[PDB]
Parts: structure tokens; sequence; C-alpha cells
């Protein structure tokens, strides 16, 4: 999903990108005797302030 | 056994074909001060002020960024904090061993009257620093200079930290202490453990700030480095002179550096669940200035008028050169040295096939005008052009001869002072042998300046960028100068090159050669 998109260039697939991510973990959930099926997201890593660009 | 020799019967052996001499040569020197230097990556820092007589006054401040051990901590239920202690160790050396346990110790790298005192102010910095920064399309690196303590002053959050006004030892009038901070608990189910820890610089910080900064935090402050040191940009360490009392500098290692926090939680609980607490701590350690580009040594110096004088662009001959050469270490001078009469004859040299047994430099020190102020204890001399090591110093492998004295090591390439009788420094001599050899023996090898500058330890050969890189000549630069001399607080006076100094105590170039005939 593209929320927004920037004013500035593209990086390559294999270039360096400096950016902020959070981000989650899909796993579904079996359907519990009281709890229905569902899916649930839980999260593992986030970086709020970059400091080094990462090589994608 | 017929190993020995004698002294009879020399005159009778025919004379050789080579002959032994030596040559002087000119050497163009001047001054060049260094301005505002990269401070980000010294392993060692200064803090304090120091007053030097020839040179001046030099008062050196420290900014560092602070990381916690363990990120993401349970800091636990109802935290109360019990005290907040900032702990430096000092450099020091056991002096004598006492009784009833216990130990003597005796600072080192204290510089200055050992009775000195200064005020120490310790801030929250409010300036977040970064180790490198994206730009065009490159990841350039980050430098912090020795003349932005004005940008680390301005923003500086709250009042200083150490507001402990019962205790005047660690504001107002602090001093850096060499007690061994005894310690006894009879948590031993009843017997004591009497344990010593060396001397340290020891300073009871603000709970109530420690309080809502740590313990009563956001936990998505604390949950990793990166948020930490936006939310805890770091710790500035002031220093002021103290009312009434000379003023001392010493030279610390922060990156051993931490502030412990104890503090009581409810304990996990759950099995008695009273309002029972346990003891907890944890623990801020402040960032390594090697691994880190976070620390910075603020530097400012009050030059005197002998040594504004001498080292200012007016009073600079780049043509003859300078009488008297000033190198101070740290944001101070260095000297330009350029071999020019050795390369115009260069050609006849080496059409002569005449081979170079030793080359050396000599540089006398000016007594007269170096009294009453401590001399470096050895000089580094690099190659300015390429800002790399010269060929001599990768050469020599030899080693201090005395046990553990890494700083005296590379004895053959020279640097090292010459103390005379009086206990003073007399001279300087470097050897440049391998230098002057490639000279002779390549055809295309290039004569390249040389810079003289004070260093702290032979070891450290890296080199330190300047803010505003300084024009020598239509196509010459002094863009970088060495780590090793922005440490080294200390600077001396030398004779200079110029055709005026005399002959005796002139700088020149002596070239022992092996003329074959
Ligand atoms: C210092 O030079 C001390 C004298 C060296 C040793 C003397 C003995 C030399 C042995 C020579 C043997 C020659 C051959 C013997 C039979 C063929
Ligand atoms: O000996 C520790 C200390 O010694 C002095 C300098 O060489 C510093 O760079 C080093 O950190």
């Amino acid at each position: 999903l593209v929320l927004r998109e920037g004013t500035g260039t593209s990086p390559m697939n294999t270039d360096g990108a400096f950016t902020s991510y959070r981000g989650e973990y899909l796993t579904r959930v079996a359907k519990t005797d009281t709890e229905a099926e569902h899916l649930s997201t839980t999260f593992f890593e986030q970086v709020l302030f970059p400091t080094k660009a990462l090589d994608l | 056994c017929d190993k020995d020799f004698n002294a009879i019967g020399g005159d009778l052996i025919g004379d050789d074909h080579f002959g032994l001499e030596s040559e002087k040569y000119d050497v163009l020197s001047y001054n060049q001060e260094v301005t505002s230097v990269q401070s980000n990556v010294l392993p060692t820092s200064a803090l304090g002020i120091y007053s030097n007589p020839v040179f001046g006054e030099t008062t050196a401040n420290y900014v560092t960024q602070v990381a916690l051990v363990a990120y993401a901590p349970s800091i636990g239920e109802d935290p109360v904090i019990e005290s907040a202690v900032l702990s430096i160790p000092y450099f020091s050396h056991v002096t004598a061993n006492n009784t009833d346990g216990s130990h003597t110790y005796e600072l080192d790298s204290i510089y200055g009257p050992a009775n000195g005192k200064l005020k120490l102010s310790v801030y929250e910095s409010g300036y977040q620093m970064r180790s490198s920064f994206p730009s065009n399309g490159t990841e350039l690196p980050q430098y912090y200079y020795t003349s932005q303590n004005s940008t680390f002053d301005q923003a500086k959050v709250g009042t200083r930290l150490n507001d402990d006004l019962t205790k005047p030892f660690q504001n107002d009038q602090f001093f850096f202490s060499s007690e061994e901070y005894k310690t006894v608990t009879k948590d031993s189910n009843d017997k004591e453990t009497t344990t010593y820890t060396a001397p340290e610089m020891r300073l009871n910080l603000n709970s109530a700030f420690f309080q809502d900064k740590i313990l009563k935090a956001p936990a998505s402050k604390i949950a990793s480095t990166d948020v930490f040191q936006e939310y805890f940009r770091g710790l500035y360490f002031k220093v002021e002179k103290a009312d009434g009392s000379p003023s001392n500098m010493a030279l610390m290692d922060f990156s051993k550096g931490k502030i412990t926090i104890t503090y009581k939680a409810k304990t996990d609980i759950t099995t008695d669940a009273p309002e029972t607490t346990e003891e907890r701590t944890i623990v801020i350690n402040l960032v390594n200035p090697t691994s880190s580009g976070g620390t910075a040594n603020l530097l400012q110096d009050a030059k005197s008028a002998g040594y504004s004088g001498a080292i200012s662009s007016s009073n600079v001959n780049k043509t003859e050169g300078d009488e008297r050469l000033y190198i101070k270490g740290g944001q101070g001078s260095a000297a330009v040295i350029k071999l020019n009469d050795f390369a115009s004859k260069l050609d006849d040299i080496r059409a002569k096939n005449w081979k170079v047994n030793e080359a050396n430099l000599i540089f006398n020190i000016d007594s007269d005008l170096m009294t009453g102020a401590d001399e470096p204890k050895r000089v580094y001399l690099y190659d300015l052009t390429n800002n790399v090591p010269l060929a001599d110093y990768y050469a020599d492998q030899t080693t201090s001869l005395t046990v553990g004295d890494t700083k005296g090591a590379k004895y053959v390439f020279g640097g090292l002072i010459n103390l005379g009788d009086n206990k003073r420094g007399k001279t300087y001599k470097i050897r440049i042998t391998e230098y002057i050899r490639n000279l002779i023996k390549d055809k295309t090898a290039k004569n390249v300046n040389l810079g003289l500058v004070v260093t702290e330890s032979i070891g450290i050969t890296t080199s330190n960028f300047l803010e505003n890189r300084i024009v020598l000549q239509p196509n010459e630069y002094f863009s970088q100068v060495p780590r090793a001399s922005i440490m080294n607080p200390l600077g001396t006076i030398l004779y200079g090159g110029k055709a005026s100094v005399p002959d005796d105590k002139r700088l020149r170039l002596e070239v022992y050669y092996t003329k074959p005939n």
C-alpha cells in the first residue's frame, strides 16, 4: 500500500535505504473453545529514528 | 681460540675505496596554526583548565552520549530512587601498600598544580548527536570540532545534576581526588566484605531528575538505543575556575564511565503480596569514544601574546622560514618542514652513486623561552602532503627497553626528548634514513611536505580532519592533523631553519653518505 509518494528519487533493489519501519508478523490462531478463529499481528522490531542506511 | 682482534699493523693495509662523510642541507620551516579540529574519536579526553606560562590557558570540556546496558528493561512496580552516582575511573597507580588492606594511589596524567580546584558542572545535553548522516547519495561521517562549545552549552536543559550542596568537593570546589573509597558490607550472613575501588570521579546526581527520566519514564523511550539517545541525548561536562584557587586539567577515559541508579521496586511478589520492596539497580553507561561518534572534546585556548604572534599569518614567512617554531597539541599549531635544499642537489647525488648511511633532523629546544613550562615527552614527524606516516616509521620495529613502556617504542625513528643534566629538554632527533634513500633510489619519487607536531602516543597514527582546510600554497593544503597531537595539551618551542639562526642551533638536515671512489 502506498499511502504517500515521495518527492525525490527512488532507490534501486540493491541500494541503501534510510528509513524508519515498524514490523509485525501475521499468525493465524487456532479457534479455541470460547474464542473463534482469527488473525493476530505481533510486534517484533521497530526503528523510529534511522541512523545508518540499510543495504537492500 | 683465535677470534680476538688487535690494533697492530693497521697502517700496512691499503685504504678502502669508499668515503664515509656527512653533508648539511638547509630546511624551510614555518608555523601553521591549527584551527577547529575533529574531536569525535579521541580515545582520551581532557577535562579541566590548564594554565601554561608560555603558551597560555586552555579550558577543556566534554560531551558524550549515554546508553543503557540492556534496553527495554523491567524497572518494576512503584520504583523509588535511592541514589544516582556517576563513576569515572581515573588513571592511577598504586604507590604504597598499607596495612589493614587498602592502598595508596597517585593520580596520573594530571596537568597543573596538585592543589588546583575547578567548578565542575554536569548538565543534561539537549543536542542530539549522530555518528553518520546520509547525503546526496552518500553516507558521510559526522564530525564534532573543538570550537563547538557554544552549540553544546546553549542547548543544555535544566541545571547541573551534581547539585548536592552538602558536598562542595563535587561541585563549586571539585578536585581530582585519590581516595580508595573503602566499603564494608556485613551481608555475608554477618561477616564483612571490605571491598576497595581505585580512585574515581564520584558525583551524586539529582535523584528527582532520574526518577522521572528513567524510573518513571514511558516504556516507548527506553525500548531501543535510537529512541533512548533521542530522549536522553547525553551529558555535558563544563569546567570553570574555582573561587580563590588554581586550576588543573586531567586526561580521562570516559569509555569506562557510568551512572548507576539504585532504587526499590515492589518485587515480583505474588507469593506474599505485601507492601515489601526489593533493591534494584540500572546502569547508564557512557558511549565509547572509539566505537561511537557521539563524543566531542570542547577545547578552548587563550593563546598568550608570544604564542599568538608567532603563529599569526602576519608574522610567518613561507619563503625563508621562521626563526622559532611553536608546536602545541590540541587546537594549537604545527610546523611545515620542506627539504628544498636537498631536492635541488638530488640530481647530482644520484648521479655520483652515493649511498645514504643515515639521515637525521635535530630540533633544538629554546631553553630560555621554554622555561617554567612542562615539556612534551615526544614529537612526531609525518607526511603533510599524503597525511600518512613516513617510510621510516613503518621500517622501525624497535620496542622500548623499559618493560611495559609502549610510549617509548621506535627509538630508532626518534622524536623522544633528550633531557640534559638539569632535567630540562635539550633537543629532539628524528631519523628519516628510509625517506631520503627512496628519494635518491627512486627517480619518480617526489619530495613531499613534512609536518612536525607533538604526539601523546607513537602507536596512534590516525588523523583528524579540520573544519576548514587551509591553503598552504596555490595547490597545497593542510587538511588533517595527527590524532595523537590533539590529545596532547603541551607544546614546545624549537629553533627554526632561517639563515639568521646561528649554525649551532639552526635546524638543518644532516645526511651521512658512503661516497664510492
Ligand atoms: C682456537 O682456534 C683453538 C684451536 C682450535 C682447535 C685445534 C685442533 C684442530 C684439529 C685439527 C686436526 C687435523 C687432522 C688430524 C689428523 C688428520
